[PDB]
């Protein structure tokens, strides 16, 4: 019988306190909604740990044996409440399959309504207990909810333990090992949990280290299709190799005359001969001995000889001495095994086996051609300076043993490269195409699809390579068509979320991957690690971009939430995840003629917002300090290395100065600190939100809500101009602006009424003056609402400020990274450099500490270089802010969109962290109708073209008016001017026009 | 194929191509003012005009010509598609952008043919003929 | 390690022994002969200019 | 601590303007850098010699 | 004090080549950082697990400043390309572009040629010497209002 685990069986894992934190740990848990035995009693198997519960009142339940035979024959644990104490022990025990109640000893210890809860788990001879009380309501299953377990016992007692029983409702379930992220309060409790692998938004939370996640796709994984078989395909030769010939042979050759076989069309078995404890010794260079039966050959050359037991040394790569210069050489890149053994009673004799003798790689030369020991006349005959080349070894079987006859064999290995010929003894497979499969030709092993090929092998080549050295084609050994290989199909694997907020669905993106190849693979139905059994959520789609899966595919054309790529784009809708091919916007066809024209008869001011990133977080780094954590000895490694520990502090010197340098010219564009009048009639236009609050430092209201919606050897560096200068800036500029107009540009600030300045700003955009006088209350009072808008846009979404908020987050990323790598190994003993400098002689801790030197330096211009990248991006928005604000501050921009789409009228700076806020203001036009137009008017038969604005019929009567918002004048010559007669003209028409 | 990967564009050519042509014709109908509203209607003849008055030449200029200067305009556009026809080598900036990628990837897949002093450049040769403790060196 | 030990606030529960960072580095203490927790700081350094 | 500039209380009203009756021309100067030493390094004679 | 832009361009590249000729004298944990003394007093099989440390560090080394000239290199560009700009705005035309073109409403421009970059000489007009006026933004005449053109 079985029940639901739901989020029961967490426990704490370490005894370390953590608070306001969200925290990764691998441990051996209960997964999620798994399932838990239920009992009402038999011994049961321990595993790798338990989860055990009851709902206990009666207190029946009252203790748990733990061992592997629970009885007599070996140590096994006991453990029982008796009401006076909790009670252990370990003890070769004396009791049945039941001595509880009626209704040596190496250790031992002492210390429904209601559930208990225990997990027990044993790892580096330690068997630790956790446990937890409860009240309860349900009695029928488990309490579907979550409490985190405590610890109470911890004890050394080592037992190998596999299974356990209870003694006399309750539950049972394993642990295994899991990734899971948990929550820990203010007060450092576990309050909540994720057990990653369960579905994949537990990957997604899991993969941002956040119990929420907002809408978007996310990659989370890789996919790979699994090998599903395996191969072995090999020259199917019967013959088996003659290594009695070669090692038991009578006749081992003297050293200089050292005797050559080839070995050919043959099976070896080469742990046969390195089992054998006949060899003193069996040494190898470019394979390991323990390989040799796993590979295959085009040539051996065994290479044999007698020499006398001392000089066996000589017989290895590199070597020097009288065998190597002029009797027998290794080449310097051997690749095979010298093996070499004490033949004192079958090379020696007791007449000192004269028969014996010694004098390039490879060389052989049996040549009598004298030993000169000058530049005599020897002429190949002996005398004094002029001795023969041979001499004999003395192997009499008295010798001591660096004197005895010792006989070596050398191995000289030619690889698989023609096709191979002798080969270890292993099975041959059937061969099997199409599936993603392991094989392994001649030892060239691998993993992909073999399939039929077109390759036009020449008869001597026997496989094809890619331009990385990978094996492209083969040729079957044993049958000799071409096969291709291809790398099994993989991917990146992506969540497509609609927000945590809004909904618990999500749909999976396999990038790349074919639909075909997908749902009986690592994703369901097959061996599935980590992206676990859905083979349908409900839907299996193929998009262009990969295989998408548990999302409605829709045949409409929205605006696009969840883009995916190729035009796709997801969305949660009347509910189920939709994907769709997105629309670009509703579709339009101008109603154009070639004598109609619309003109705007009404505007609206409005208020933009514009945000720009002006700088990053200053620093410095005490290289030494960080590589070395303050040792004397690495200390004085790192001075090997030179000025590196110097150009990155001038290089991170550049970034921090440069910082400044934006800062300033972003915000001292001005020579004197203006400020504002007491009064405030500014025709109705209201800056009480933009100017400061002297009440507050003394920013404005708007600027307290955008410092407020922003939120080791590694030393941070102050800012020069402070938070408060930074205000007086903006507030000086502002305070030019509002009581000067752009003249405070130009040296000199001269006053003017703010609403003459507005009709100077009018005038720049073409709407004559006039129109802001008219409407001065109307424009007020757009422009008023317009900035109130501004302070619930900023009130509404954590979202609005995202490119400031990147700057503060790519920082902290960055430095905690940096501080992360302190722990990393870099292939070193440990990452904590106490521990190289304790437990190693100085010679061996150097190479450890230089290989953490080694990956804390390459980590530190890792960081330092991505500095200088970041840097360079943030300057090119600190010149864009400058220049924002000479053009659209300190003037009025005639560039179209750069200060704000619209035609634009003025901006406002206000200051944020790490950057700047504009408030550009723009005119939009805003209701338009349809006039019929003609380019010039006939008169006397001059025609006539207006001076400024465009011609207009409201279908009985022509007037002139300006281009950007209708007012009809009546057409005199002072609206217009003459060129020449008619008839060139087209689309010219009849009308007065009027002589004042 | 060694982990390797391209991912597509977002927007697919044939979006690209709506927007290029949905540009093009907001800017013949509408002259500018599609970029600062919702876009009016204007006759193109007409857009020259004002056109002629953003460079200081007065608009009966194009008028008293625009026969002859659509004549040129149509003439321009001939050129243009024989200059594009014609020269291959007229993309130069785009086509490096294809080949500094092209020769980015092929020098990061021929590194994995290079030693850098190990037994060999293919990684399965080690783990064939070499045991656990000198194949971590290598 | 290396530090100014000071008394401090923090509220560790009764098993855990010490504190660590955001950044994993252990940052406070219970003295195993007075239950009270320990706040620890690196000792000052920074450049010389 | 670094003074900012001197204050200056713009004299506004809804009524007043203030207008400029004479002028200078001015020469600014303005330098910006435009190319590097052209480098080349043998990679193989620096490295091996 | 003028030049010190100029003079800068030509101190990073000077400290630059200094900085890459001294790590050349730098061990990197070889016996010697002088690569002949290793060929001399070594053979081959012990000489060339020295040699390698001073390929690998004299690479990395090499590797930093073409890494570091790259990115100076693209920060000299983006210097290049807002010369030209000023040149085509401020010296072949006039620019209404406020505090582009020199402080000041902008009149012209003149180039002059400089070791590693250019001068721009903005010329430029500048108001001076106001007086203090009453205003009203508009006249009534005969009943209708009046604005100036
Ligand atoms: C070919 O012949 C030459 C002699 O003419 C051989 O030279 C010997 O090479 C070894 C190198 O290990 C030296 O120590 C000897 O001193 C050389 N001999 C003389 C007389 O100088 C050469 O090794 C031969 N090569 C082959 C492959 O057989
Ligand atoms: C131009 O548009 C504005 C709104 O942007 C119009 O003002 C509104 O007019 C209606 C009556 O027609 C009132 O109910 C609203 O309270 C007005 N709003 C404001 C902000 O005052 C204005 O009437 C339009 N002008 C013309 C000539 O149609
Ligand atoms: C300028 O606008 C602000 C709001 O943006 C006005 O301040 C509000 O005024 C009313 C009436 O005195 C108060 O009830 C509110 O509490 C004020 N709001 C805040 C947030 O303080 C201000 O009165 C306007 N002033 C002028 C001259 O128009
Ligand atoms: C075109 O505009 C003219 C002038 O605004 C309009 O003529 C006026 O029409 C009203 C009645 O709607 C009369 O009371 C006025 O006496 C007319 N004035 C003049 C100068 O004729 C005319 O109605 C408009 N036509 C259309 C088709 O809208
Ligand atoms: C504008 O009005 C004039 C008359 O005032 C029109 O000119 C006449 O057009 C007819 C038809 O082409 C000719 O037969 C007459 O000889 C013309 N008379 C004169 C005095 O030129 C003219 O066609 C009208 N224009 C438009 C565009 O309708
Ligand atoms: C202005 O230059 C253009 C050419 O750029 C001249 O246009 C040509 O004029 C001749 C007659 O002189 C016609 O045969 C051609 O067909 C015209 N070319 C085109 C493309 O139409 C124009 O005449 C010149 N105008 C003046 C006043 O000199
Ligand atoms: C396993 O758990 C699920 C609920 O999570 C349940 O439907 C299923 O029947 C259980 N299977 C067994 C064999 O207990
Ligand atoms: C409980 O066990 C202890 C020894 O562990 C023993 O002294 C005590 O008498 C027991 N209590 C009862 C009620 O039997
Ligand atoms: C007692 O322990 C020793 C090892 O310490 C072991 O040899 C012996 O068999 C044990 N006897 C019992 C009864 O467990
Ligand atoms: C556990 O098993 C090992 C052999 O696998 C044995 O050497 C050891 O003594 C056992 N320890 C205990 C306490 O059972
Ligand atoms: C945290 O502990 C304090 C006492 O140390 C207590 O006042 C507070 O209510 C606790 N808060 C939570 C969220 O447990
Ligand atoms: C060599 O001979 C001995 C017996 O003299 C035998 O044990 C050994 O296996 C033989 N080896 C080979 C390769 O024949
Ligand atoms: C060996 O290969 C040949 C050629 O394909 C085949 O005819 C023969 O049956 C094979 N023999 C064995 C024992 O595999
Ligand atoms: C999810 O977001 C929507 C707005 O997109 C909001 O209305 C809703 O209240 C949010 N869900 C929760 C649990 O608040
Ligand atoms: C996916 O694979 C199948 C064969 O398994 C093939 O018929 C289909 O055309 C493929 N589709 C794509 C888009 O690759
Ligand atoms: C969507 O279009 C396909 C053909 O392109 C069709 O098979 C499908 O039934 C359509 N769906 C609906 C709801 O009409
Ligand atoms: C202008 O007229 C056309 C029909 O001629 C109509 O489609 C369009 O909506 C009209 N525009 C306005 C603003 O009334
Ligand atoms: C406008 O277009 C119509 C139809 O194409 C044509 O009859 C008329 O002559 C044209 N008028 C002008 C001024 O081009
Ligand atoms: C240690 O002993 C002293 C008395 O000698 C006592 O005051 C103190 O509380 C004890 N601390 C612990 C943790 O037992
Ligand atoms: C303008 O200033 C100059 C000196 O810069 C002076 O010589 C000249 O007389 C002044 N002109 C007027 C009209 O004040
Ligand atoms: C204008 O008059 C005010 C006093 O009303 C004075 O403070 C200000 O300095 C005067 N400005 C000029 C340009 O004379």
């Amino acid at each position: 019988a079985y029940t639901n685990s739901f989020t029961r069986g967490v426990y704490y894992p370490d005894k370390v306190f953590r608070s306001s934190v969200l925290h990764s740990t691998q441990d051996l848990f209960l997964p999620f909604f798994s399932n838990v035995t239920w009992f009402h009693n038999p011994v049961l198997p321990f595993n790798d740990g338990v989860y055990f519960a009851s709902t206990e009142k009666s207190n029946i339940i009252r203790g748990w044996i733990f061992g592997t035979t629970l009885d007599s024959k070996t140590q096994s644990l006991l453990i029982v409440n008796n009401a006076t104490n909790v009670v252990i022990k370990v003890c070769e025990f004396q009791f049945c399959n039941d001595p509880f109640l009626d209704v040596n000893c190496t250790f031992e210890y002492v210390s429904f309504k209601n559930l208990r809860e225990f997990v027990f788990k044993n790892i580096d001879g330690y068997f630790k207990i956790y446990s937890k009380h409860t009240p309860i309501n349900l009695v029928r299953d488990l309490p579907q909810g979550f409490s985190a377990l405590e610890p109470l016992v911890d004890l050394p007692i080592g037992i190998n333990i596999t299974r356990f029983q209870t003694l006399l409702a309750y539950y049972v379930g394993y642990l295994q090992p899991r990734t899971f992220l948990l929550k820990y309060n203010e007060n450092g409790t576990i309050t909540d949990a994720v057990d990653c692998a369960l579905d994949p938004l537990s990957e997604t939370k899991c993969t941002l280290k956040s119990f929420t996640v907002e809408k978007g796709i996310y990659q989370t994984s890789n996919f790979r299709v699994q090998p599903t078989e395996s191969i072995v395909r090999f020259p199917n030769i019967t013959n088996l190799c003659p290594f009695g010939e070669v090692f038991n042979a009578t006749r081992f050759a003297s050293v200089y005359a050292w005797n050559r076989k080839r070995i050919s069309n043959c099976v070896a078995d080469y742990s046969v001969l390195y089992n054998s404890a006949s060899f003193s010794t069996f040494k190898c260079y470019g394979v390991s001995p323990t390989k040799l039966n796993d590979l295959c050959f085009t040539n051996v050359y065994a290479d044999s000889f007698v020499i006398r037991g001392d000089e066996v040394r000589q017989i290895a790569p590199g070597q020097t001495g009288k065998i190597a210069d002029y009797n027998y050489k290794l080449p310097d890149d051997f690749t095979g095994c010298v093996i070499a053994w004490n033949s004192n009673n079958l090379d020696s004799k007791v007449g000192g086996n004269y028969n014996y003798r010694y004098r390039k790689p490879f060389e052989r030369d049996i040549s009598t051609e004298i030993y000169q020991a000058g530049s005599k006349p020897c002429n190949g005959v002996e005398g004094f300076n002029c001795y023969f080349p041979l001499q004999s070894y003395g192997f009499q079987p008295t010798n001591g043993v660096g004197y005895q006859p010792y006989r070596v064999v050398v191995l000289s290995f030619e690889l698989l490269h023609a096709p191979a010929t002798v080969c270890g003894p292993k099975k041959s497979t059937n061969l099997v195409k199409n599936k993603c499969v392991n094989f392994n030709f001649n030892g060239l092993t691998g993993t992909g699809v073999l399939t039929e090929s077109n390759k036009k092998f020449l008869p001597f080549q026997q496989f094809g390579r890619d331009i990385a050295d990978t094996t492209d084609a083969v040729r079957d050994p044993q049958t000799l068509e071409i096969l291709d290989i291809t790398p099994c199909s993989f991917g990146g694997v992506s969540v497509i979320t609609p927000g945590t907020n809004t909904s618990n669905q999500v749909a999976v993106l396999y990038q790349g991957v074919n639909c075909t190849e997908v749902p009986v693979a690592i994703h369901a139905d097959q061996l599935t690690p980590t992206w676990r059994v859905y083979s349908t959520g409900s839907n299996v789609f193929q998009t262009r971009a990969g295989c998408l899966i548990g999302a409605e595919h829709v045949n409409n054309s929205y605006e696009c939430d969840i883009p995916i790529g190729a035009g796709i784009c997801a969305s949660y809708q009347t509910q189920s995840i939709i994907a769709y091919t997105m629309s670009l916007g509703a579709e339009n066809s101008v109603a154009y003629s070639n004598n109609s024209i619309a003109i705007p008869t009404n505007f609206t001011i409005s208020v933009t917002t514009e945000i720009l990133p002006v700088s990053m977080t200053k620093t410095s780094v005490d290289c030494t300090m960080y590589i070395c954590g303050d040792s004397t000895e690495c200390s004085n490694l790192l001075l090997q290395y030179g000025s590196f520990c110097t150009q990155l502090n001038r290089a991170l010197t550049g970034i921090a100065v440069e910082q400044d340098k934006n800062t300033q010219e972003v915000f001292a564009q001005v020579k004197q600190i203006y400020k504002t009048p007491p009064i405030k009639d500014f025709g109705g236009f209201n800056f009480s939100q933009i100017l400061p609050d002297p009440s507050k430092s003394k920013r404005s209201f708007i600027e307290d809500l955008l410092f407020n919606k922003v939120t080791n050897g590694l030393t941070v560096l102050p800012p020069l101009l402070t938070d408060e200068m930074i205000a007086q800036y903006t507030s000086a500029l502002l305070a030019g602006t509002i009581t000067s107009g752009w003249t405070f540009g130009a040296g000199a600030a001269l006053q003017i009424p703010f609403a003459m300045q507005m009709a100077y700003r009018f005038n720049g955009i073409g709407v004559t003056q006039n129109v802001l006088y008219e409407n001065q209350k109307l424009i007020a009072n757009q422009f008023n609402s317009a900035i109130g808008k501004i302070q619930d846009s900023l009130s509404s979404t954590a979202s609005a400020l995202g490119k400031l908020q990147n700057v503060v987050n790519q920082n902290a990323q960055a430095l905690n990274t940096l501080v992360k790598q302190l722990s990393s190994n870099f292939g070193a003993i440990s990452s904590v450099l106490n521990d190289i400098l304790s437990r190693l002689d100085k010679v061996e801790a150097e190479v450890q500490i230089d290989r953490l030197i080694t990956g804390r330096l390459q980590s530190l211009q890792t960081y330092v270089t991505q500095q200088l990248i970041r840097a360079a991006e943030i300057r090119a928005s600190a010149n864009l802010a400058a220049t924002k604000m000479s053009e659209c501050v300190l003037g009025q921009s005639k560039r179209v969109d750069f200060c704000g789409k619209g035609y634009h009228l003025m901006s406002f700076p206000q200051s944020a962290p790490h950057g700047v806020v504009f408030l550009h203001v723009t005119y939009v036009p805003a209701q338009e109708k349809n006039f019929t137009t003609a380019p010039a008017i006939c008169h006397d038969g001059k025609a006539h073209f207006p001076r400024e604005g465009v011609f207009v019929s409201n279908g009985t009567h022509w007037f002139v008016t300006q281009r950007n918002f209708y007012e009809p004048q009546i057409i005199t010559t002072d609206n217009t001017f003459v060129s020449g007669n008619c008839d060139v003209v087209i689309g010219i028409v009849n009308n007065t026009v009027y002589d004042p | 194929f060694n982990g390797l990967t391209v991912l597509p564009p977002l927007l697919t050519d044939e979006m690209i191509a709506q927007y290029t042509s949905a540009l093009l014709a907001g800017t013949i109908t509408s002259g500018w003012t599609f970029g600062a509203g919702a876009a009016l209607q204007i006759p193109f003849a007409m857009q020259m005009a004002y056109r002629f008055n953003g460079i200081g030449v007065t608009q009966n200029v194009l008028y008293e010509n625009q026969k002859l200067i659509a004549n040129q305009f149509n003439s321009a556009i001939g050129k243009i598609q024989d200059s594009l026809s014609s020269t291959a080598s007229a993309l130069g900036k785009l086509q490096n952008v294809v080949n500094q990628n092209a020769q980015a990837l092929n020098t990061l897949v021929k590194q994995l043919s290079s030693n850098f002093g190990a037994i060999s450049s293919v990684l399965n040769d080690i783990l064939s003929r070499l045991d656990k403790v000198e194949a971590e060196v290598q």
